[PDB]
């Protein structure tokens, strides 16, 4: 959030002219804030569209900033504390499949889908099911990447 | 069909047994003489060790043995399966 103004000259205001010449929409482009608009807009100043001049090379170091350390892929979590993670989030897809049945069977011919998105089984025990899921697969097959890469390669 | 079953007979006997007597060799390829089953010996199965007249068969270092074959394969076997499974999430 930025934005750029310069002032208009009063003697073109209370000459009714437009302060400026339009041969390009660019201007316009982007809608100007209601609180400007209370705050003298286009009355006493304008706005100036911005733009951001980017070099490759400055490019290239963002880029780098935010790759992690190549090893970080080589730090294999701790066997019994990774099986622990594993243990509680299967109990938890079983409180959710069971929390799941009952949403499924309690389901009547009239279901709300206000009254559901509002309050549903467990929150929603679909949801945090699809979420456990995707979580378990990743850790566990990450760890197994990482644990044969290390077997074939050490 | 009889070399061949003097052959067949022969793999049976290498993983059946770590030793056999050479009268037993005999009997079980029906050798007439003694001579020809050391030739049958020297010919088709070298590996085998003759001492102090009984036939000894070289058993492979993990064969009938379960869970006796290489770590580093069956767990870049599991590679395999992780990687190209969850790649295409």
């Amino acid at each position: 959030v930025m934005d750029a103004f310069r002032l208009i000259n009063p003697q073109t205001m209370m000459l009714g002219q437009e302060p400026r010449q339009t041969t390009s929409n660019l201007g316009h482009l982007n809608k100007p804030s209601i609180q400007a608009l209370i705050h003298g807009l286009n009355r006493h100043y304008y706005s100036i569209a911005i733009n951001y001049r980017k070099n490759e090379l400055e490019e290239k170091m963002l880029l780098n900033l935010h790759k992690k350390k190549w090893n970080d892929g080589l730090t294999l979590k701790k066997f019994d504390v990774h099986s622990k993670t594993n243990e509680q989030t299967v109990q938890e897809m079983l409180g959710l499949a069971i929390k799941y049945n009952k949403a499924v069977q309690e389901e009547d011919e009239l279901t709300p889908e206000k009254l559901v998105i509002a309050k549903v089984g467990r929150q929603d025990a679909k949801k945090h099911l699809e979420e456990h899921v995707s979580n378990l697969m990743s850790s566990n097959i990450i760890q197994t990447l990482g644990t044969m890469l290390d077997t074939v390669i050490f | 069909l009889a070399k061949t079953v003097r052959d067949e007979i022969a793999g049976c006997s290498e993983k059946a047994y770590d030793t056999l007597s050479v009268n037993d060799a005999r009997q079980l390829l029906l050798f007439s003489s003694d001579k020809d089953l050391l030739e049958y010996i020297k010919e088709e199965h070298p590996e085998w060790e003759i001492k102090d007249g009984c036939v000894v068969f070289q058993k492979s270092k993990d064969s009938a043995t379960c869970k006796e074959i290489p770590s580093l394969l069956l767990i870049n076997q599991t590679l395999s399966y992780a990687r190209e499974l969850e790649r295409i999430v």
